[PDB]
This record gives C-alpha cells, structure tokens and sequence, in this order.
C-alpha cells in the first residue's frame, strides 16, 4: 500500500504547534485524518479530495491541515491541548469504493504533556524466577519491570543469547498509572518470559529485557540537570543459576 | 472553449392594448457562459423590481434565462432590454416593437 | 425524483 | 450516517465460534460496508468488503435489515483484536469516507489443562532488596482483584504461550513501592 | 403525445469567491416544476408547479439530499477537471449535467440519457442502450474508467429505466390538467415594407403549449431556404410559447408565399396567407 507517517511517536508541551505528515507514494487523490479514542473508534479530522482540495470532518476543531502536493497530507495543531492525545491514523484511496478501499497507515502516538519535564525514560529491572516456583512446576518465569517512564510509547521485548524470542512471553496489554491522580502520571509495565526449569538452571543461558523508548528529539529544549530524555534503549539482564 | 452570444427577445406577455396590465419579458438565450447582466429599461433607465427565470440550457449546452417585469403600456413610453455579457465590446439594447 | 446515481469523475 | 457496535468487548474460548453484530444507518441505495481487525500493534487491518448493489471469517449482510456481523468461527489466540465495522456512502451521506463503529475488544481464551494457582515472590537480579509478586497458572475463570491499596499495583491477566510444549498459563503481577511488603497478601 | 422528464445542473466555478455557483432544475416536459439555487437561503429543493406540491416530507427530504449529493460532486469535479486539462485556478469553468427519460403516447419508456459536459462541450455520455460511455478525450477516458468500477452505469439505467418513467407517470397524473392539455398556436401574420422593392412577411404563432412547433415559409408550394429568418421560441410567461418565421419577399408577390404551421393541437397543420 504504502504509506509513512511522520512522526510514529511525539511528545509535545500543551500550546505548542505540532505537524503530522503523513506520506504517499501511490498518488492517490484522497487523503484523511482519522483520531483514535477510547470510546469514540476513528473519527474522521479532515479529509482531502485532492490537491489543495480539503475539507472539516466531524472533529475539525484545533486542527488545520495543507494539501500542497498530491504525496503529502500534512496535519497541523496551531496551539496543542491535552485533550489532542490520542492515536492519529492517516488513509489514501485511489476510487473510495469497495475494491478500492482506504488503506490506513500504521498510526502516530502523541500525547500533549503539561510540560517537557514531565517526560522520563524507563527504568528497567529483571526479576529472577522463585525456586518455589521451579520446584512445583518445573517451569521458571521472568519478570521484567519497566517503571517511571512517560510518554507511555515504549517497545518491550526479550532476548534469549542475543536473539529475540516470541514463544513463553507475554506483556501487559496496556501500562499502568504509578500515580493516577496526575494527569501526567509516569507509567509502568510488566511482561513475563517462562521457560523450562532445565533452561533456567543451565547458566550458559542469557536473559535480557530490553525496553525501546520514544522521547524527545534533538530539536527539543532541556534545560534540567538530569540528563535529556531522548530516544533511547533501556535493557536489564539475568544469567542463568545453577 | 466556444463563448456564445445572448440572441433577445424583447415582447409583451400577452397581445398589448394601451392602458391594460401586461408583461414586459426580455428573453436571452444561446448563450455560454452563464454569467450575464440584463436590465429592463423604461426610457432609456433600470426598472427595480425584475424577476427572472432559473437557469437552464438547450441540448447544445447554451443557456437561457426569461428577465420580466409587471408594467402597464403607454402610447408615449419607450422600453428596451440591456444586456451584458462576456462576449459583447459593449451593453447592447434591444427595443421594444409591439408591431413586429 | 432525481438520481442518486453520480459518482466523482 | 452511523454504525453501530452494541458489544464493546467479548469472550470466545478458543476453537470454538463467536459472532461480533454491528448494523448501520443510512438513507441511501448503495453502499459498501468494511471490517476491520486492529491486533495489538494498532494496525488497521481490511478483512471483510461488502458492496450493497450486486475460511474462518464470514459476513451475514441483511440488507434489509442493515444488519452486516462478523462470524469467527475456530477461534485462534491470534483473532485477540479489535474488531471495526466501517461505513462508506456511494453519493450520500458519508460518501468517499469511512465512519466507524466504536470497536468490539475480542479476547479469545485458551484452555488451562492443568490450572495450579499460586503466587511466587520474584527477587531482582540486581542487588536490589526489591521485589515482586507473580499469581500465575489459575484457570481463565479466575478475575484478577483491582489495588485496593493506592500503594500497591496490580496487572491485568495476560496468556502466555509456550509453544514449544503445548502449554499455557495465565499471570499477573503484584509490586509496591512500600518497604515490608509481603506476596503472600498481595492478591486477597 | 410524447412527454419527458428531465434534470439540469449547472455549476459554475468562482476563483476567490468560494463554492461554486450550483443550480438545479426539473421539467415535465416543458414545464419546470422544481429548483435549487445554491445562493438560496433554504438550501432545499424548491417547489416550481402546484402539482408537485401534494408531495410530503420524505419526498422532498430526499429530493433535497440527493440535490446536495449532486452539489458536492460537481464541486469536486470542478478541481477534478482543471487538474485533467493542466489549467490554472485562475479562470471560471462551467459542469452541465443533463439527465432524464422519454415515453411515447402510451406513457411506455422510450429512451433515457446522462450527458455531462464541461465548459459547453461534450465531455462524456451515456450510449443510447445505457450500458456504456462515450469518451472523446483523454481525461473522459478517465472517467470512463472510474464509472465502470462504480457500476453507474448499471446502476443509471435501473434509474432511467424504471425510477424515472415511474416518477414521470405519476407526475403527469398529478398534474393532469396542466401537463396534459394541448393548447393549440394563435396564428396571424404581419407586413412591413423593407425598401421600394421588398417588404417583411412575418409568421406569428403565439401562446402554444408544448413547446415544439414547426414553422416553414413557402414560394408558390416550395420549401422556402433562402431569405428565411426562425427566432428562438421563447416563453410568453403564463406556460405558454410564442415564436415567428419572417421572409423578406418582392414587393407584389406576397401571395406567392404561405407559412405552414405543425403543432400537436392542430389536427391539419395550417396554411396562413397573406
């Protein structure tokens, strides 16, 4: 199908502007904006029936968008509010019709954070098997926590020996509020990898956690003396016991 | 694109008896494209309240519009049509002959 | 009773 | 023009079937009707395309009664999505767009062979003195107790499965950032 | 006789003024019975004859819906159509669409047809079997395309062949005594002197309903050609037409030339003399 949106994951501090780009390569006359909320499925912002050719959906307000080139459907926030946190789906279709369908992009997480200090990376722990565990079961399962972190746009995934692993996993479908009172609380994640209690005891076997993490970019101030909290990988770590 | 010219008709509603109720109509037709000024004319001056037809066009695109007023006829009072429209270096004016 | 039978060209 | 999704969220337990409803209004002829599966990385996936003029996932389109549910029969672990029946117009309202449903979260649920409810108290593989608490391997009837403590913080379930030995198991996960914090009271 | 009913759209583009200029309008025959203007405050289809009046809700919400519908596509097809021809956003362009049934004297479907055209040319056409499209350019080739995996084209002839004559019978039922009567030409000729040796014959045929009529000029029983001058039949303004041949004719032989009048409430057509 081929569509890119620009930015996939941004923080942006409440009253700034922000633009989302989504990026065809198919030059396909219409284009949309679409947000995704809980409650509410997607909901059409804009949409553009061709160059220079665009006009309001159902949730128009806060939102501009330009039309300039047949590729690109830029979407612009002049004045960022909390309530623009949301998932931000773009779409192309070359007839709207059954056969030629919209065909969505892959969506932009954004969240519109009171401030830009508000913004920390994951801290990350590995917790090691319980030997009850083992003992009753003969199976062992890893945790892994991922704590502090916001916005919540984080990758987690495990590696076992340096190659990733998908089987005997699984991760909280959704983060949780450390502090829910706040409506810029930082999160927290769990997910657990569950092996044979001969894999765990065999200590030529490496575990590790790794925690991707979406933050500020290069072009974003930091004025504070803990250190900026860019885009970066988070990993922790356990050998196997004997 | 073929830019057409309005062909007028200035006539009375109904056969006219001097001193008896009747309608001046200016009818354009043949016409492309569909923007054009017509103005009714009492003596040589716009008459204020004119009605006028809904656009519409003949099978070969051109548009036509129906431009009539309520008016009773003198013996002494000149009418006309004054038209305008892309296709003319200037207004031009048709009058009113009850004996064509 | 008009159509609703037009379609973007 | 509206659709509507009556079910916010389902269950099905796996292999076996599950039909998600959704009807729609509109004052026109023609039409297309969509549905859409949104897996867990958020993609918007077209599974099923329908046209008013004229495998596992099927459509009961009643015109009629502007009806159009998504039958799954032999459920997979991987059908665990969100599920959208969209909208498109042909000249009228809602022409040249989509207008969706508000979704329906499918869970599929697998079978625990040999539940075995328990709660291990994990240690870090740093020298951490922290800690954490796993309640795992109890049955899918088994709901999972909100915080009542604002201190401490409780998971949602979550499947895992261990292919490798046709085995799976349910879990959940208990932390607090409160010194003296005991496992074994974690989940009462 | 013969009736039809037809549809017209016309919109008109206006660069730095916003939405084009869009107006619709539906006849029975010759005989306009409704409207929209998209400058109008109702942004409804309007009512044009009493007839149609008798009509409720549902039918004038959806005449109303499906009006918008042609709006909207016409408003897009204006950017659509300069983008197909590479023109600037500069100039005004004109979209007429024309669409509508025929029967004959049994009310029985005749014919149907859907001709669209851009800027006062042809641009694309429904055949007339309504199963496929006439695309003289490139850019209605396009079009051609994207009709067809519409199915318009299927889905128009339904329309033309069934909705349209249905609607058509129940029109002229519901307005019987309007739309069916025939009202037959008034006839008289006038003479004016051109020069010395010419003078003006002119034939004058006046408030007729339908609108078509034929008028011939006749030099001792031949079919007259040359100095022979037709205006445009036009509207009187109380449902009826009105309209006049002349011949310029030497002076002396105006008993030489007869007009010949045809209209459908004549049951002999007419030889008027001089």
């Amino acid at each position: 199908a081929g569509i890119t949106q620009s930015p996939r994951h941004k923080v942006t501090e409440t009253g700034t502007p922000v633009t989302l780009r989504c990026h065809q390569t198919e030059n396909h006359r219409y284009m949309y904006w679409y947000r995704q909320d809980p409650g509410h499925g997607l909901r059409l912002i804009h949409y553009s029936y061709g160059v220079k050719d665009t006009d309001k959906g159902e949730v128009s307000d806060g939102y501009s968008v330009s039309r300039s080139k047949t590729e690109d459907f830029l979407l612009t926030l002049e004045s960022a509010t909390s309530s623009q946190t949301s998932v931000y789906f773009c779409a192309i279709s070359e007839l709207v019709t059954g056969d030629s369908p919209l065909h969505f992009g892959n969506g932009t997480r954004l969240t519109v954070t009171e401030d830009l200090k508000n913004v920390f990376p994951p801290e990350v722990a590995v917790f090691e098997p319980s030997e009850a565990e083992i003992s009753h079961t003969q199976k062992a399962t890893l945790v892994c926590l991922a704590t502090g972190f916001y916005p919540d746009h984080v990758e987690l995934s495990w590696w076992v020996n340096g190659k990733e692993v998908h089987s005997g996993v699984c991760t909280d479908p959704q983060p949780l509020k450390e502090q829910p009172a706040l409506n810029d609380s930082r999160y927290a994640l769990s997910s657990r990898l569950r092996v044979s209690a001969t894999f765990w005891q065999n200590p030529r076997n490496h575990f590790r956690c790794q925690v991707q993490f979406y933050g500020l970019s290069e072009n974003d101030e930091w004025t504070q003396d803990r250190a900026k909290p860019v885009t970066q990988i988070v990993s922790a770590e356990a050998w196997g016991r004997a | 694109m073929i830019q057409r010219t309005p062909k007028i008709q200035v006539y009375s509603r109904h056969p006219a008896e001097n001193g008896k109720s009747n309608f001046l109509n200016c009818y354009v037709s043949g016409f492309h494209p569909s923007d054009i000024e017509v103005d009714l004319l009492k003596n040589g001056e716009r008459i204020e309240k004119v009605e006028h037809s809904d656009l519409s066009f003949s099978k070969d695109w051109s548009f036509y519009l129906l431009y009539y007023t309520e008016f009773t006829p003198t013996e002494k009072d000149e009418y006309a049509c004054r038209v305008n429209h892309v296709t003319l270096s200037q207004p031009k004016i048709v009058k009113w002959d009850r004996d064509m | 009773h008009m159509t609703e039978v037009v379609r973007h060209c | 023009q509206t659709v509507t999704q009556s079910q916010p969220e389902m269950s099905v337990q796996e292999a076996e079937t599950v039909t998600l409803s959704c009807t729609y209004d509109t004052s026109e002829n023609n039409y297309y009707l969509f549905w859409y599966k949104q897996p867990p990385s958020r993609q918007m996936i077209l599974v099923i395309r329908q046209e008013a003029y004229k495998n596992r996932f099927s459509v009961n389109f009643q015109k009629a009664a502007k009806s159009f549910s998504l039958k799954i029969s032999d459920s997979q672990l991987g059908d665990t999505a969100m599920y959208f029946c969209a909208f498109m117009g042909y000249s009228g309202a809602g022409s040249y767009q989509l207008t969706f449903g508000k979704g329906t979260k499918l869970s599929v649920i697998p079978n625990i062979q040999n539940p075995d409810p328990a709660v291990y108290q994990l240690r870090d593989s740093k020298s951490s003195d922290k800690s954490v608490c796993l309640f795992t391997d109890f049955d899918s009837q088994t709901n999972v107790s909100q915080s009542k403590d604002s201190d401490v913080y409780i998971t949602d379930k979550c499947v895992l499965d261990m292919r490798s030995m046709d085995f799976k198991s349910n879990s959940a996960v208990a932390w607090s950032n409160k010194s003296d914090f005991a496992c074994a009271n974690a989940f009462n | 006789g013969s009736h039809s009913m037809r549809y017209f759209f016309t919109s008109v583009s206006r660069p730095g003024r916003g939405e084009p200029r869009f107006i619709a309008v539906g006849y029975v025959d010759d005989t306009q019975f409704v409207r929209f203007d998209s400058d109008a405050a109702s942004q409804r289809m309007e009512p044009r004859a009493p007839w149609i009046e008798q009509e409720g809700p549902e039918y004038w919400d959806g005449e109303t819906r499906k009006v918008k519908a042609h709006s909207q596509t016409h408003r897009v097809d204006l950017g659509t159509l300069r983008g197909y021809y590479n023109q600037s956003e500069a100039g005004s362009h004109t979209v007429q669409r024309m669409y509508g049934c025929d029967v004959g004297s049994d009310w029985r479907f005749l014919r149907g047809y859907h001709q669209y055209a851009y800027d006062g040319k042809d641009y694309i056409a429904l055949k007339e079997d309504l199963r496929s499209w006439t695309a003289a350019d490139m850019a209605a080739q396009t079009t051609k395309h994207k009709w067809e995996a519409a199915h318009v084209a299927e889905q128009l002839r339904a329309y033309l062949e069934g909705t349209c004559v249905e609607w058509l019978r129940r029109y002229l039922e519901n307005g019987k005594e309007t739309l069916q009567r025939t009202d037959a030409p008034k006839t008289h000729m006038t003479h004016h002197a051109v020069s010395d040796h010419e003078a003006t014959l002119r034939c004058w045929a006046l408030s007729f309903y339908p609108a078509e009529i034929t008028l011939t000029w006749q030099r001792d029983g031949e079919d007259q050609t040359q100095d022979t001058e037709l205006v445009e039949t036009r509207p009187a303004g109380d449902g009826t037409f009105q309209k006049w041949a002349a011949v310029v004719v030497p002076s002396g032989q105006e008993q030489r030339y007869t007009c010949h009048v045809q209209h459908e409430g004549l049951p002999k057509p007419l030889t008027l003399r001089w």
